């Protein structure tokens, strides 16, 4: 599986397990900065 | 007067800002403390996002309130 949300706060974006629960742009974003 | 930022990596930001300080300001000492270019930047305070060109009082964020910091590419 069922759809899940990013788990970033305030992302609307639905997440995907090879990113951990986040969206792709979020996990792009995470991978530069976090 | 402070406020606290909280990132897609769950860490939270504290900003030393004045409720005078435009949402550009705040965006722009983001940029200074985490290196994140400011149009990469979506601030988000009680699940609406902030224009540029406003100031913090104008959304009633007060002293220690928690805005959301969501980052987006941009390619025009
Ligand atoms: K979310
Ligand atoms: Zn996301």
């Amino acid at each position: 599986p069922p759809k899940q949300r990013c788990r970033a706060p305030a992302c609307d974006h639905f997440g995907n397990a090879k990113c951990n629960g986040y969206c792709n742009e979020c996990f792009q974003f995470k991978q530069m900065y976090g | 007067m402070q406020i606290f930022v909280k990132t897609l990596t769950g860490k939270t930001i504290t900003l030393e800002v004045e409720p005078s300080d435009t949402i550009e300001n705040v965006k722009a000492k983001i940029q200074d403390k985490e290196g994140i270019p400011p149009d990469q930047q979506r601030l988000i305070f009680a699940g609406k996002q902030l224009e540029d060109g406003r100031t913090l009082s104008d959304y009633n964020i007060q002293k220690e309130s928690t805005l959301h910091l969501v980052l987006r590419l941009r390619g025009g």
